[PDB]
RNA sequence: UGUUUUUUUCUGUCUCGUGCC
């Protein structure tokens, strides 16, 4: 029954806080910077390294202010939290591609209304 | 059915997998590809010269495509068309070169088709920085440039777009030409405009908009790849230097840890020296590796002047700055990284080649069949007394007395040993009783440490002093290293021959077999079995597929040179399953022939048994004519095939000066007299034989004349080495 | 998908750890206990960002061990069905494709892949192309996919991908 | 130029009577 396409999740996960690829990337980078210092400490595990090299290959923007602006210009809408991560991470070109990938956008908003948002997201990319 | 009842042999089909045969026009292309890709970095096949080597490779490829020839079948049967004994890796190298040429041709054809389709799509779209379909022809023509061709194709796809519905600085071609020639023939955009004006005509308000496009164009340009290719791969003084943690973790075990400050290792040390490449790969795996040419700091400076404007007064200065920025962006995108990746790939290839060469050398050294038969040739062979003891410390040591016909006659144990702290007679008495129990022909003792060597020496001394070798003579117990017999004792053959026997008996049997017929043991093993023996530590770093292929080729060549006994693999299990590494007779074909022989009960009547009994096809018989041998026609158990049977008979008659009347069996003076010993060699002239072959036969017999004479004079010639007695260092 | 939620956990601290570094020791124990693990309720956990508070240690009767019900603010990665992400191809095989969704590895079969993407076993690098050879997909490429299934192999998530929806490849 | 050993908590039934603080 758990299918994110139809906007359904358990009760505990419904009250979660979404994270973007750049956000998690900078969080892990800062954690690494803090951990590497303060000698006599247990070093990072393979999980941290794989997650780092996995999120580093999808960092659409390095500036934190870019993350702040792209979340601010998005939260003003009426979309759910789930629509804040996938759409901000994939960065599709045209509204048709976004509507095809995410079935929730089908009929939820107009075409130009989503195309303008996608163009803004593309421009915000570094 | 297709492997055993196929028109072409199994080896020929397996060799030309990517290229199903060679056409008349494609033979020249394959030969050119093989010659070009025969020895680029190291010197290989420079023997055969350049043009002569290319011609020989082309002839071998043509023979393989037409007559379904194979590696040994073309190296021996086509000694004239290919290098006449230029090197051992003649047929295999030719097959690899032909396969590479065919693959390159197929890739070039696919690239040309893709380029034509893209050009047609572009013409249809824009015909109703442009997009022209002119590079498709270049990509299709670039058959030799595989990596460069792929890079150019990828760059073209990323530049034109790759979409399939159903003025910023210098041009890319001019920049590439100026970089390749070393002189900047074309400068940047010599216009009054600067990045301020160019960053407003996209919607970014940043001066780095055109830099990204310039970098993408430079990186995705085949000319750039060609110019950078070979510049650092040809020479790269890789400085090996351990890091902070690698110095202690390596402990001077790898290439990047043996020399604390031993840097400046050129490509010769990594390519030619496979050990260095293996060490660098191992060190670069976990801890770290020191692989840096350190030669760019000066190779990247010369490119900086090229593609940039010379004047500086706003327009000229702005153009020069923009060109410098674009060059830097392109270099950072695919300039240093591409060169480093190419150098790493070249180093890995060199390490793999070195590992494969070491494995092939080890296989050639250890595969030569050099048994120790009676008199170093009563009864056929000698009775090898395989003595494979466990400890020699009051424990039962296996001691089997196998016969010389690929079978074990008997065995026994010797629990008494010098067990007892002070007992110098029990071991001697046990050895005397064991020697008197049977009548072996030779002693094959093993060794593990000083105690084992002392026990072997004591046993040999007791046998020689009391004449325990045959009961009526002293027999020298030949030392045998416990290397092949230990592995063969616990193999499938050892288990099948004896199931309810201790491991000592199996080890003794394996040791006895290894010192009687190494070829039989090598052919009767899985090749798994060959992979058990390590050829060198550097082979592990390189791909094991190349080593396995080299070992298989060496085994096939050895089998073809020594031949196969048809009757030996009919009833004797020890000398069975030896039709897997024959020239043109593959494993499936050999298994089918063995099954047919076991069912129908057909014996090795002559060379045409598989052509007359309907067991093997004409191509199979022709390709495997020089490898199948029988016990008894006269020229069946030799390299003389049916085609050269008449020529061999005529040559033997002329040398023996006997009558000529349809000599196949009936005249024996020319056949039996010449087989017994050399009757007359001056009677048979090389020029006369060659002229006869050319006029009637459709082939020159200048190179095959010697082989035919040897086959007529000596049948079933063995290509294995002689018996190698253990030495001091070798014994240890 | 990565998320930031508030979790709770308790750890017994042996009395030998009492002293001026009690809180530091509790934090150190927390770090090396709930990092990298996985559970079927909240999913795979990456690491811990910060800790909310340290509860009151209730010393157990007759045992020196004391438990601290700490509530930490850590991140978690619990992919669901239907989500679309961007991963990287790790290996190409005739049996199927292998990718790496961060701490999880999915797998797509040839059946999911359209018939246009054929095999290239002749070429040294295993790759899939079309008849015209325009589009090329190989390893180390940011290729998208769809999570059509989930699985947890005893705290080891292993989902399954798919390649039927359009616009799934090179961006 | 040598020196012989390694296996271990078992476990018993339901009933009646007598004596003691």
């Amino acid at each position: 029954e758990e299918d994110a396409s139809q906007l359904i999740f358990p009760k505990e996960f419904e009250t979660a806080e979404t994270l973007l690829n750049s956000e998690v990337h900078m969080l892990l980078e800062h954690r690494k910077q803090q951990n590497e210092s303060a000698e006599d400490e247990q070093e990072l595990s393979e999980v941290f390294m794989k997650t780092l090299n996995y999120t580093a290959r999808f960092s659409r923007f390095k500036n934190r202010e870019t993350i702040a602006s792209v979340r601010s210009l998005l939260l003003q809408k009426k979309l759910h939290k789930f629509e804040l991560a996938c759409l901000a991470n994939l960065c599709p070109e045209t509204a048709e591609e976004s509507k095809a990938l995410i079935p929730s956008l089908e009929g939820r908003f107009e075409d130009e209304e989503l195309q303008q948002i996608l163009d803004d997201i593309q421009t915000k990319r570094s | 059915n297709e492997i055993r009842a196929t028109d072409l042999p199994e080896r020929f089909q397996l060799r030309s997998i990517p290229v199903k045969g060679a056409e008349d026009d494609e033979l020249e292309e394959e030969a050119d590809w093989i010659y070009r890709n025969a020895f680029a970095t190291p010197t290989i096949s420079l023997s055969r010269k350049g043009p002569s080597t290319i011609q020989k490779i082309k002839e071998a490829l043509g023979f393989m495509r037409n007559q379904h020839f194979e590696v040994p079948f073309i190296a021996f049967y086509r000694k004239e068309y290919v290098e006449p004994e230029l090197h051992i890796n003649d047929l295999w190298r030719v097959w690899q070169w032909d396969e590479k040429w065919t693959q390159l041709r197929i890739r070039k054809e696919n690239l040309t088709r893709l380029f034509e389709k893209m050009q047609a799509y572009q013409y249809e779209q824009i015909s109703a920085i442009r997009a022209l379909d002119t590079t498709d022809m270049e990509r299709l023509k670039d058959v030799q440039s595989m990596d460069e061709l792929k890079d150019v194709y990828n760059h073209f796809l990323l530049y034109y777009g790759r979409d399939i519905p159903k003025k910023f600085g210098l041009t890319p071609e001019q920049f590439g030409e100026n970089l390749r020639d070393s002189y900047q023939r074309h400068e940047t955009e010599q216009f009054p405009a600067e990045p301020l004006e160019l960053a407003k005509d996209t919607p970014e308000a940043v001066l780095e908009g055109a830099r990204y496009m310039v970098a993408l164009q430079i990186a995705r340009e085949p000319l750039v790849r060609q110019v950078l290719r070979q510049t650092f791969q040809e020479r790269a003084k890789l400085n090996i230097t351990p890091t902070k943690k690698g110095r202690k973790d390596v402990d001077e075990a790898h290439y990047a840890y043996s020399f604390k400050y031993l840097k400046n290792k050129p490509v010769k040390e990594l390519r030619d020296d496979q050990f260095l490449k293996i060490c660098l790969a191992e060190d670069e795996g976990l801890l770290t590796t020191d692989i840096s040419i350190d030669l760019k700091g000066t190779y990247f400076e010369e490119i900086k002047q090229f593609y940039y404007r010379d004047e500086f007064s706003h327009q000229v200065q702005e153009w020069n700055r923009q060109r410098t920025m674009a060059i830097e962006r392109a270099l950072q995108q695919f300039l240093y990284v591409q060169m480093a990746k190419e150098l790493k790939n070249k180093l890995l290839a060199e390490a793999k080649e070195y590992v494969i060469k070491a494995c092939s050398r080890k296989l050639y050294n250890w595969l030569r069949v050099a048994p120790y038969r009676p008199d170093q040739q009563q009864g056929k062979g000698i009775r090898v007394l395989g003595i494979a003891f466990s400890s020699a410390r009051d424990h039962p040591v296996f001691c089997a007395l196998v016969n010389g016909e690929g079978e074990v006659t008997d065995f026994l144990r010797l629990p008494h040993f010098t067990e007892e702290r002070e007992k110098k007679a029990q071991d001697i008495e046990t050895l005397k009783k064991f020697l008197l129990n049977k009548k072996p022909h030779v002693v094959t003792v093993a060794g593990e440490n000083r105690d084992a060597q002392m026990l072997i020496e004591d046993v040999k001394r007791i046998v020689h002093e009391l004449d325990q070798g045959q009961q009526l003579s002293s027999i020298g117990v030949e030392l045998v290293d416990n290397e092949l017999a230990i592995l063969y004792m616990n193999s499938k053959k050892s288990e099948a021959e004896f199931r309810d026997y201790p491991p000592v008996l199996r080890q003794a049997v394996s040791l006895a077999r290894r010192i009687q017929d190494p070829l039989i043991e090598f052919a009767q093993v899985c090749s798994e079995d060959i992979l058990c023996l390590k050829f060198h530590p550097l082979q592990e770093h390189v791909v094991k597929e190349e080593l396995l292929n080299a070992l298989y080729c060496e085994f096939i060549n050895r089998v073809n040179e020594v031949g196969v006994d048809v009757n030996r693999a009919i009833a004797h299990p020890y000398s069975q399953a030896l039709i897997q590494y024959v020239c043109g007779l593959g494993p499936r074909k050999g298994t089918h022939l063995l099954k047919i022989l076991k069912q129908n009960n057909t014996r090795l009547e002559s060379r045409t048994q598989l052509v007359t009994m309907c067991h093997m096809g004409p191509k199979v018989f022709m390709n495997c004519a020089g490898f199948l041998k029988i016990d008894t026609e006269v020229l069946d158990g030799s390299r003389v095939h049916p085609e050269t049977y008449e020529w061999a008979r005529k040559m033997a008659v002329d040398a023996l000066e006997y009558d000529e009347s349809a000599e196949d069996a009936n005249p024996a003076g020319a056949l039996e007299e010449i087989l017994e010993n050399p009757e007359r060699l001056k009677d048979l002239d090389l020029d006369a034989f060659a002229e006869e072959l050319e006029r009637q036969g459709y082939g020159d017999k200048h190179i095959t004349l010697y082989d035919i004479r040897a086959e007529l004079s000596c049948r079933y010639k063995d290509l294995r080495t002689a018996y190698r007695s253990p030495n001091t260092e070798e014994i240890f | 998908m990565f998320y930031h939620i508030s979790l709770e956990h308790e750890i017994l601290l042996h009395p030998r750890y009492f002293g001026p570094n009690l809180l530091n020791t509790v934090k150190q124990k927390l770090f090396t206990e709930v990092e990298g693990t996985c559970t079927g309720k909240y999913g795979f956990v990456i690491a811990v960002t910060t800790i909310d508070n340290i509860g009151a240690g209730v010393i157990q009767p007759g045992r020196g061990f004391v438990l601290y019900p700490v509530k930490y603010k850590a991140i978690v990665f619990r992919p669901f069905k239907g989500e679309v992400v961007d991963a990287v191809v790790t290996q190409v095989n005739k049996v199927g494709l292998f990718t790496e969704i961060g701490p999880m590895s999915c797998f797509i079969s040839r059946h999911s892949i359209p018939s246009e993407m054929e095999f290239d076993p002749n070429s040294n690098p295993p790759c899939y192309k079309t008849m015209d050879e325009d589009i090329v997909i190989q390893q180390d490429d940011e290729i998208r996919l769809k999570i059509v299934g989930t699985r947890v192999d005893k705290n080891d998530i292993f989902a399954i991908g798919s390649l039927m929806d359009d616009y799934l490849g090179l961006v």
